[PDB]
C-alpha cells in the first residue's frame, strides 16, 4: 500500500534538489521583480519574503508533497516573470493593510472568543 | 396607528424604535425614518363581525383564486368569534 | 410508453450499447474495471488510471469506435473515498452517433498521465481540472491556473473548499491598490437542511451494514 | 422551555463598584486588575471559593488551581454531602451506582427522602416505564408524593 | 455681484458636461446587452449626446455592467484611474450593485463600490435599456444640481 | 383610467410620490425588530 | 455600552469596533487616512463636510455599507456643528488652510472654529476629543500661522479639558504638500533657500505614523487630556533634505541662497492668486522655521507607533516627479541624507 | 437534408466575364450597398421620445418588489417563508412572532435589492399573493443603501402602486 506513483521525484534527495533549484531562480528574479513592477520594497525585502516563503514548508518529508508544493512554485515564478500577475498580486505577500492580530492569550482574549 | 418616543422618533407596527443612548439614529439626520402608517392590526379590527347561521363557516379571503386558501372555521364556542388564520376576518354563529 | 408524463424506454440502444460494453471489456481486460448503462442509456467504462492513453486511443482510433471527439473532460470530487477524485471523459462518435463515457479515478498525490497526445480539446479542460480540483496531469504541454485568479489559492470545487472562499478584495486607498483580506459576510449564508427523513427511491436503497 | 430565560436578566459587561457604592460598566482590564491586586495580597484561608449549580468541570478546575496556587483548599460548593466516612475519597460513595439503565432491571425500589418526579424527571419515568412493564416493587420514606 | 456670475457659469459647466457624456466602451456580462440596447434605435442614447468612446483619457462616465471578479477587479480600478476628471461611475444591475447572485462566490468582489466610488445604482438583474436609461438620466440630473463654482466663492 | 378607473382601497396612498432618492425624503434602512437580550440592572442602592 | 457600541467581529470591515467618530476637516490630506482607518476596522464615521459632495467620493469606499456618513455643515453655525456630534463618542478636529481667504483666515480656523468644535462637544456629552495642533505652534513666531495654532491650542485645553492635542511635523504623503512641494520647484529652475537651508532643521513625520497614532488615542485611556508631539526618527538639514528630493525624483538641483526680505516679497506676489497660492508669505516662515525639540511631552512610541524613515517612503511620494527615463530607478539608487546626530 | 452555402462556380462566357469586369473596374455592388443606406435615410426611425414616450410591457414583466394587503388593509403574508426557502439568491431575510391579537405576522421582511435577480419565484411560491414583483422599473438610487429595503419600505410600494398591480395580478392570474 505504501507503494505509490511518484510525481517526478524518487526520493527526497531528488526533491530537495528541485527545491534548491526553484530557490536559486527566485532569488535570481527578485531584482527584476522589483525593477519592472516598481515596487517600493527593497531588494532585500523582497529576498526575506522569499526565503520566508521557502521556510513554511520546511518541515515536509513526503517526496509527492514536496514535488507539488515546487511544481506550484514555479507557475508563480512564470506569472511573475511574464507579468501576468500585477503590483496588487506582487503586494499580497507582504499583507500590508492586514493589521497585526495578537499572539498571546490575554490580549486575545480581551478582543473576543477566538481561541 | 403611529406612536412616537420622547425623543421624537415614530414607532412601527413592530414596536421598533431607537432608544434614547442608540448612536444609530444617526442614520436619520439630515433624512426621514420610513415608517407605513397604516397599521393592519388597527385595520383588521375596524372590520364588523359577521353573523352566520351554521357551526361551521369558509373563508377564502375574498376574490376566489385571488385570496388565501380556503379554510373552515368552526363557530360552536359562544364566548368568542372565529377567526381566519390567514386574513383576520371575524365569524360569530347566530343563535342557532 | 403511452403513459403521458413517464420518460418511454428505449430497449433497442439498451441492448447495442450493453453489447459494445462488453466488446471494449474483452479487448482491454488489463484496464477496465467496470461496464454498465444506465436506464436512460448512457454506456460508461470505468478502468485503471494507467489506462487512460491505451483505452482513449482505441475509441478514438479503433474502427468500430471512432470516437473522434471529446466533448468533455471534468472531475468529481468525492471525500469519502481514498480516491477522492473521479475524472470523466465524455466522447462523441460521429460515425455511428453514439456517446460513451470513460472515468478513472486519482487522489491528491497522484499524477494522471494528460490526454493531450489523443486529443488536442483535452489541453484546456485539463488546466482547469488542475486549477479547480489540484489534480496534476503528468507531461502537459503547459498546466497553470486557467479560472482561478493569480496568485489564488486552493482548489475552489473541492467539497471541503468554503462557498465564499477565505479571501476578498478591496481597494484601499492607503496603498493606492486593491489589497486581499481575510472574508467577512454582513450576511452569512444560510445552510438550509432540506433532506427529507423519509426514503423517496427504494431501487436505489443500499444493504444494511 | 426553560431556554427563554438565556435572553433575560444577563450578565454581559464586567462591572466593579463605584465610588457611590453602585456597580458600573468597565473593561476586562480594569476588573481583571482589581480581582489580581485583592487575589495577590490575600492567601491561604482568606480566600474561599463556592460553586453553583450550573458550573462545568473546566471551570472548577481552574479555579481549583488558582486558589491552590494562593494556597487555598476552600473550594466548596452550595449542594451539601455528608463528609464524615468515606466522604468523597471513593466515588461510589455519592454515584447512582444502578445507572439509569439499571433501574429497568431492578426488582425492588426503595426510595428514600426524595421526591424524583420532580427532581428528577427521567429518572423517574424510568421508574415507571420498568414499574409498568416489569411488574417493580416501588417503596417510599418520605412524605408521600403522587 | 459674485454669487451671481458663479452661479451662471456654474450652471453653464454643469449644462456642458451632462449635455455630453462619454461613456466608456466597458462592459462585463449580461448586463452588458441590455447596455447594448440602450444605444440600439429604440433608445438611442446618442440623441441625449451620450457617446460610447473607448478610451478611458476621453471618457466621463465608467458604466460597470456585469459581474466583477477578482480576476478583474484591479483592472477596473486601473482604468478608473485613467480617467481625467470629473469622472462619474454607474453601477449597472445586481452583480456590480451588490455581487447580486454571485454574491457568496468566492471569486466575486461583493459589489464594485468596493474598488470605486458609486454615483448612481441602477437595479435589475438585468435592468431593463429603459431602466439604465432612467438611470443615465437621473446622472445628469445629479451633474446639473453640481456648485462646484459656488463652493469656490464661499471658501 | 378615464375609461376603466382603478378600484379604490382605503390604504392606497391618495398623492403619488415621485423618485425621493437624494433628497431628505430619501429612504434610510433599518432593522425593523426589536432587541433580544435584556441585560441586567445593577441594583441602585448602596448595599452592604 | 450600550449594545450597539459593543465590538464584535474580527476588526474588519464588517466588524463592529465600537467607536463611532466625527471627523471634522476629513476632505484634505490627513483626513482621508484618518477615516481610511476608522472604515478599516468598522467603525462608524460621521463626515461632516463643507465642500461639494463629488470632492468627497474618495471616502466612499472606505467603510461598509451605512458606516460612512456624510453631513453639510459651516463653520461658523454652531447648530451645523451640534447635528454632527450629538451621537458620537469621539470628535476628531482636522480643519485647516495654510493660506487666508477673503472669508477664512487663520484666526477663524485654528482659534474661532476649533474652540466652537470644542465647545459643542463638550454640551453634548462627547467622551473623547482628539485635536491637531502643530510642533511648531508658538505665541512669539513669526508666522501667523503658528501663532494661531498656539492661541487655539490653549483655547482646546480650556474649553475640553481632556482633549487629547497632537503636535506633528512636517508630514509627508502622497498629497502632503512638504515633499510635493519641494519637487515642484523644479519648474522655476533653481530652489531660493533662506541662508542655503543651512540654518534650519526638520523632522518630517510619515502620515500612515501620524494616523496610526490618532487611531491609539481614541482606543487608549491614558491618552486623555496629554498633548503629544509626532516627530519624525531622524532629523535633518533643509539643504539636505531638499537635496535629497531632488535626488529621489532625479531632478538637477540648483540651490541659490535669498535673503529672508526677498525670498518674502516672492510670497507676497504668489498670495494674488485666487484659488490655492503656490506659495505664501506664511508659507515661507514654516519652510524655514527650526522643528522644536520638546523632550517633556510624549511621542508616538509612547502611542505604540514606530516612526517610519523618511528614506523607506520618499520613493512612494517622489516617483511620480521623475522622467521617463528615472521612472524605474529603485529605492537603493540614491544616497541618504545626511542626519543631523541627536 | 443540407445544402452548400458557398459551393457555385461562376460562368465562363465572355458576357459574364465583362459583367464581373464591369463590377470589378466601375465598383457596381459597392454602389448598392450605398443604396441600401440611402434608403434607410428616408425611412421613420425607430426611436421614442423617452421618458414622455415608454417601452411596451405586458402584465407579467417583473420589477419592483412590493407587499400586499388584503382589502380589508389587513397584510396578506403569513410569515410562511416559502418565498425565503424558494429565493434563489437568498435575497430574503424574515423574522416573524406572534402578534398583539396572536395573528402569524413578521417583524423582519428584508429585500436585498443587490441581491436579487428579479426573477420572480418569490411571488409564484407565496400562497396568499402577499408577496409581489410590481410594475416599476425606474428606481435607481444614489447610494447602496437605498436598495436594502425592509418591511416598512416594502408595505409602502404596496400601497403605493397597489391600484395597478392588482389590475395586473387580474389580468394574469387565469395563467398561473
Ligand atoms: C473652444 C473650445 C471650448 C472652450 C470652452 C471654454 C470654457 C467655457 C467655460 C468657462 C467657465 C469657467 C470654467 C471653470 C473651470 C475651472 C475648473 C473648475 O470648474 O473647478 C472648480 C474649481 C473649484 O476649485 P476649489 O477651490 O473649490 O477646490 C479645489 C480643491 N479640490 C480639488 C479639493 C476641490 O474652480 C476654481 O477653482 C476656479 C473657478 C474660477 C471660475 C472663473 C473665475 C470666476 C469668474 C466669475 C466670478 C468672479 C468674481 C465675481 C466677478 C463679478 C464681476 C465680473
Ligand atoms: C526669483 C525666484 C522666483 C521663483 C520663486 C519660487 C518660489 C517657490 C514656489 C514653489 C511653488 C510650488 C508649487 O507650485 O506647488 C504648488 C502646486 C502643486 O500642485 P500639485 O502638485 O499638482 O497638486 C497639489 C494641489 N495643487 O503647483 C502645481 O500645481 C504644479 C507646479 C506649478 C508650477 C507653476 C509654475
Ligand atoms: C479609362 C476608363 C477605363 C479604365 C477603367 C475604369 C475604372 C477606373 C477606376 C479605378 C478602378 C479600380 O481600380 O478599382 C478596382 C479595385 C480592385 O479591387 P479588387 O476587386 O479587390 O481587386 C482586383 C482583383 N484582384 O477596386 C477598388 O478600388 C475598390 C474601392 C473601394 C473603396 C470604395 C468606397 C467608395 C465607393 C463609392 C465612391
Ligand atoms: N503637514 C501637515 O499637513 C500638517 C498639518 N497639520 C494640521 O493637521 C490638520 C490637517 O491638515 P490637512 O488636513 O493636511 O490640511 P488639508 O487642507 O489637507 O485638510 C484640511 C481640512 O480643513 C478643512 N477646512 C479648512 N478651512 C475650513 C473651513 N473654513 N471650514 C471648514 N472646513 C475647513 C478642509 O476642508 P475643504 O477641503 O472643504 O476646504 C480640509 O478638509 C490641520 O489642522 C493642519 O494644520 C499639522 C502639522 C502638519
Ligand atoms: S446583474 Fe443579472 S444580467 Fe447583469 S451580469 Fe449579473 S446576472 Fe447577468
Ligand atoms: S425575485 Fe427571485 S431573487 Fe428576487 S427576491 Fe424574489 S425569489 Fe428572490
Ligand atoms: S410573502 Fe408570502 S411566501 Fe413570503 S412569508 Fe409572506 S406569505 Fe409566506
Ligand atoms: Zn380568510
Amino acid at each position: 500500500s505504501t507503494s505509490v506513483k511518484p510525481i517526478f521525484s524518487r526520493d527526497m534527495n531528488e526533491a530537495k534538489r528541485r527545491v534548491r533549484e526553484l530557490y536559486r531562480a527566485w532569488y535570481r528574479e527578485v531584482p527584476n521583480t522589483v525593477h519592472l513592477f516598481q515596487l517600493d520594497i527593497s531588494v532585500k525585502q523582497g529576498r526575506d519574503k522569499v526565503r520566508e516563503m521557502f521556510k513554511k514548508n520546511a518541515h515536509i518529508t513526503d517526496p509527492r508533497v514536496v514535488d507539488l508544493l515546487v511544481i506550484k512554485g514555479k507557475m508563480e515564478l512564470e506569472e511573475t516573470i511574464k507579468v501576468w500577475k500585477q503590483r496588487t498580486h506582487v503586494m499580497r505577500f507582504f499583507h500590508e493593510t492586514e493589521a497585526p492580530r495578537p499572539k498571546d492569550f490575554l490580549s486575545k482574549f480581551y478582543v473576543g472568543h477566538d481561541p | 396607528g403611529v406612536r412616537t418616543s420622547p425623543t421624537g422618533e415614530k414607532v412601527t407596527h413592530t414596536g421598533q424604535v431607537y432608544d434614547d443612548g442608540d448612536y444609530r439614529k444617526v442614520r436619520f439626520v439630515g433624512r426621514q425614518k420610513e415608517v407605513n402608517e397604516n397599521f393592519a392590526i388597527d385595520l383588521i379590527a375596524e372590520q364588523p363581525v359577521s353573523q352566520v347561521g351554521s357551526r361551521v363557516i369558509s373563508c377564502d379571503g375574498g376574490g376566489g383564486a385571488l385570496g388565501h386558501p380556503r379554510v373552515y372555521i368552526n363557530l360552536d364556542k359562544e364566548t368568542k368569534t372565529g377567526t381566519c388564520g390567514y386574513c383576520g376576518l371575524q365569524f360569530r354563529q347566530q343563535h342557532h | 410508453d403511452t403513459r403521458p408524463t413517464v420518460r418511454p424506454r428505449n430497449d433497442v440502444a439498451h441492448k447495442q450499447l450493453s453489447a459494445f460494453g462488453e466488446y471494449v471489456a474483452e479487448i482491454l481486460p488489463k484496464y477496465v474495471q467496470q461496464v454498465q448503462v444506465s436506464c436512460f442509456n448512457e454506456l460508461e467504462i470505468c478502468i485503471h488510471p494507467d489506462g487512460v492513453i491505451p483505452v482513449l486511443t482505441f475509441l478514438r482510433d479503433h474502427s468500430n469506435a471512432q470516437f473522434k471527439s471529446l466533448a468533455d473532460l471534468t472531475a468529481v470530487d468525492i471525500p469519502t473515498r481514498q480516491n477522492r477524485f473521479e475524472i470523466v471523459y465524455n466522447l462523441l462518435s460521429l460515425r455511428f452517433n453514439s456517446r460513451i463515457r470513460v472515468k478513472t479515478y486519482t487522489d491528491e498525490l497522484t499524477p494522471i498521465e494528460s490526454s493531450v497526445p489523443v486529443y488536442k480539446a483535452a489541453n484546456w479542460y485539463e488546466r482547469e481540472i488542475w486549477d479547480m480540483f489540484g489534480v496534476f496531469f503528468a507531461n502537459h504541454p503547459d498546466l497553470r491556473r486557467i479560472l482561478t485568479d493569480y496568485g489564488f489559492e486552493g482548489h475552489p470545487f473541492r467539497k471541503d473548499f468554503p462557498l465564499s472562499g477565505y479571501v476578498e478584495l478591496r481597494y484601499d486607498d492607503e496603498v493606492k491598490r486593491v489589497v486581499a483580506e481575510p472574508v467577512e459576510l454582513a450576511q452569512e449564508f444560510r445552510k438550509f437542511d432540506l433532506n427529507s427523513p423519509w426514503e423517496a427511491f427504494p431501487a436505489y436503497r443500499q444493504p444494511p451494514e | 422551555f426553560a431556554y427563554d430565560g438565556l435572553k433575560r436578566q444577563r450578565l454581559t459587561e464586567p462591572m466593579v463598584r463605584n465610588e457611590k457604592g453602585l456597580l458600573t460598566h468597565t473593561t476586562w482590564e480594569d476588573a481583571l486588575s482589581r480581582v489580581a491586586g485583592m487575589l495577590q495580597s490575600f492567601q491561604g484561608n482568606d480566600v474561599a471559593a463556592i460553586a453553583g449549580g450550573l458550573v462545568d468541570a473546566e471551570a472548577l478546575i481552574a479555579l481549583k488551581d488558582l486558589l491552590n496556587r494562593v494556597d487555598s483548599d476552600t473550594l466548596c460548593t452550595e449542594e451539601v454531602f455528608p463528609t464524615a466516612g468515606a466522604g468523597t475519597d471513593l466515588r461510589s460513595n455519592y454515584l447512582l451506582n444502578t445507572t439509569i439503565a439499571g433501574v429497568e432491571e431492578a426488582d425492588v425500589v426503595l426510595l428514600v427522602g426524595t421526591n424524583p418526579r420532580f427532581e428528577a424527571p427521567l429518572f423517574n419515568a424510568r421508574i415507571r416505564k420498568s414499574w409498568l412493564h416489569n411488574d417493580l416493587k416501588v417503596a417510599l420514606i418520605g412524605s408521600p408524593v403522587d | 455681484r459674485g454669487e451671481y456670475v458663479v452661479a451662471k457659469l456654474d450652471d453653464l459647466i454643469n449644462w456642458a458636461r451632462r449635455s455630453s457624456l462619454w461613456p466608456m466602451t466597458f462592459g462585463l456580462a449580461c448586463c452588458a446587452v441590455e447596455m447594448m440596447h440602450m444605444a440600439a434605435p429604440r433608445y438611442d442614447m446618442d440623441r441625449f449626446g451620450v457617446v460610447f468612446r473607448a478610451s478611458p483619457r476621453q471618457s466621463d462616465v465608467m458604466i460597470v455592467a456585469g459581474t466583477l471578479t477578482n480576476k478583474m477587479a484591479p483592472a477596473l480600478r486601473k482604468v478608473y484611474d485613467q480617467m481625467p476628471e470629473p469622472r462619474y461611475v454607474v453601477s449597472m444591475g445586481s452583480c456590480a450593485n451588490g455581487g447580486g447572485y454571485y454574491h457568496y462566490s468566492y471569486s466575486v468582489v461583493r459589489g464594485c463600490d468596493r474598488i470605486v466610488p458609486v454615483d448612481i445604482y441602477v437595479p435589475g438583474c438585468p435592468p431593463t435599456a429603459e431602466a439604465l436609461l432612467y438611470g443615465i438620466l437621473q446622472l445628469q440630473k445629479k451633474i446639473k444640481r453640481e456648485k462646484r463654482l459656488r463652493i469656490w466663492y464661499r471658501r | 383610467p378615464t375609461v376603466k378607473p382603478p378600484t379604490a382601497r382605503k390604504f392606497i396612498w391618495t398623492n403619488h410620490k415621485f423618485n425621493l432618492s437624494g433628497t431628505p425624503q430619501q429612504y434610510v434602512p433599518y432593522s425593523t425588530t426589536r432587541k433580544k437580550i435584556q441585560e441586567w440592572v445593577p441594583p441602585s442602592t448602596p448595599y452592604k | 455600552l450600550h449594545h450597539a457600541v459593543i465590538p464584535h467581529g474580527k476588526g474588519g470591515r464588517s466588524s463592529v469596533s465600537g467607536i463611532v467618530a466625527t471627523v471634522f476637516g476629513a476632505t484634505g490630506f490627513l483626513g482621508r487616512y484618518v477615516v481610511n482607518h476608522l472604515g478599516r476596522m468598522g467603525s462608524q464615521v460621521i463626515v461632516p463636510h463643507r465642500c461639494e459632495p463629488y470632492d468627497t467620493m474618495h471616502l466612499r469606499p472606505m467603510g461598509d455599507l451605512g458606516q460612512i456618513i456624510f453631513m453639510d455643515w459651516n463653520g461658523r453655525d454652531k447648530d451645523s456643528i451640534r447635528r454632527a456630534v450629538e451621537h458620537s463618542s469621539v470628535v476628531i478636529n482636522l480643519v485647516g488652510r495654510e493660506w487666508e481667504t477673503q472669508n477664512f483666515d487663520f484666526e477663524d480656523v485654528f482659534v474661532k472654529i476649533p474652540q466652537a468644535i470644542a465647545q459643542v462637544s463638550k454640551e453634548a456629552g462627547v467622551e473623547k476629543f482628539i485635536h491637531i495642533s502643530h510642533l511648531n505652534a508658538d505665541i512669539k513666531s513669526s508666522s501667523k500661522y503658528l501663532r494661531s495654532k498656539a492661541v487655539g491650542e490653549k483655547e482646546v485645553r480650556e474649553t475640553f479639558p481632556e482633549a487629547t492635542i497632537i503636535k506633528p511635523a512636517e508630514i509627508f504623503g502622497r498629497e502632503d504638500r512638504f515633499l510635493n512641494y519641494f519637487a515642484n520647484i523644479r519648474w522655476f529652475g533653481g530652489v531660493p533657500l533662506i541662508s542655503l537651508g543651512k540654518k534650519t532643521v526638520k523632522q518630517p513625520v510619515y502620515i500612515v505614523d501620524v494616523t496610526k497614532g490618532i487611531i491609539n488615542a481614541i482606543k487608549d485611556p491614558d491618552a486623555r487630556g496629554k498633548t503629544f508631539a509626532f516627530v519624525g526618527p531622524s532629523r535633518y538639514l533643509l539643504f539636505d533634505l531638499v537635496q535629497y528630493v531632488f535626488a529621489v525624483a532625479h531632478r538637477p538641483f540648483l540651490p541659490y541662497p535669498l535673503p529672508h526680505f526677498a525670498y518674502r516679497w516672492i510670497g507676497r506676489l504668489f498670495e494674488i492668486s485666487p484659488f490655492e497660492p503656490w506659495t505664501t508669505r506664511d508659507k515661507v516662515e514654516r519652510i524655514h522655521t527650526t522643528d522644536k525639540i520638546l523632550p517633556h511631552l510624549p511621542g508616538l512610541e509612547d502611542l505604540g507607533v514606530e516612526a517610519t524613515p523618511l528614506e523607506l517612503k520618499a520613493i512612494e511620494v517622489l516617483r511620480r516627479h521623475r522622467t521617463y527615463r528615472w521612472l524605474s530607478s529603485e529605492i537603493e539608487d540614491v544616497q541618504p541624507a545626511k542626519t543631523i546626530p541627536t | 437534408t443540407y445544402k452548400y452555402v458557398n459551393l457555385r462556380e461562376p460562368s465562363m462566357d465572355m458576357k459574364s466575364v465583362t459583367d464581373r469586369a464591369a463590377q470589378t473596374l466601375l465598383w457596381t455592388e459597392l454602389i448598392r450597398g450605398l443604396g441600401m443606406t440611402l434608403s434607410y435615410l428616408f425611412r421613420e426611425p425607430a426611436t421614442i421620445n423617452y421618458p414622455f414616450e415608454k417601452g411596451p410591457l405586458s402584465p407579467r414583466f417583473r420589477g419592483e418588489h412590493a407587499l400586499r394587503r388584503y382589502p380589508s388593509g389587513e397584510e396578506r403574508c403569513i410569515a410562511c417563508k416559502l418565498c425565503e426557502a424558494v429565493c434563489p439568491a437568498q435575497a430574503i431575510t424574515i423574522e416573524a412572532e406572534p402578534r398583539a391579537d396572536g395573528s402569524r405576522r413578521t417583524t423582519r421582511y428584508d429585500i436585498d435589492m443587490t441581491k436579487c435577480i428579479y426573477c420572480g419565484f418569490c411571488q409564484e411560491a407565496c400562497p396568499v399573493d402577499a408577496i409581489v414583483e410590481g410594475p416599476n422599473f425606474e428606481f435607481s438610487t444614489e447610494t447602496h443603501e437605498e436598495l436594502l429595503y425592509n418591511k416598512e419600505k416594502l408595505l409602502n410600494n404596496g400601497d403605493k402602486w397597489e391600484a395597478e398591480i392588482a389590475a395586473n395580478i387580474q389580468a394574469d392570474y387565469l395563467y398561473r
